[PDB]
């Protein structure tokens, strides 16, 4: 009936919506991984700046 | 977020459709039972009229 | 989280409640309809025997 096609329509709506939901989940997840790697290289930069600054100060 | 809202909307469409069907069925039951009981009353009056005719 | 679980469970409960209520109503509707049919069938014969009695 009209209820049947309405149900199938909201069904495929839910399907595409959860699909895009998981999709942006994955996208923002990759972005968070990239940002974590950024933080890691950032702490590497902190440590290297600290050691070279300390060497400069020692001299 | 994004998918969660759509899933909630689906769960709400099911809610509205189920509730509407329940209410409509309840109205149907009320109407049908009223029909049946009025027919039974008509039958009773016919029995009484038959009794008067028998007398 | 917390809100998603409770809201989803409550909405599914609402859908199930409406569905079962509708099924009960439709069952009673079908039974009342058949009983009404029986009442009609008996009433016709009651009328026929009344007509013979009156003749």
């Amino acid at each position: 009936d009209f209820d049947d096609i309405h149900r199938k329509r909201m069904e495929k709506d839910l399907n595409e919506l959860q699909a895009l939901i998981e999709a942006h989940f994955e996208n923002r997840k990759k972005e968070e991984e990239e940002l974590v790697s950024l933080k890691d290289r950032i702490e590497r930069r902190r440590a290297e700046r600290a050691e070279q600054q300390r060497i400069r100060n020692e001299r | 977020m994004d998918a969660i809202k759509k899933k909630m909307q689906m769960l709400k469409l099911d809610k509205e459709n189920a509730l509407d069907r329940a209410e409509q069925a309840e109205a149907d039951k009320k109407a049908a039972e009223d029909r049946s009981k009025q027919l039974e009353d008509e039958l009773v009056s016919l029995q009484k009229k038959l009794k008067g005719t028998e007398d």
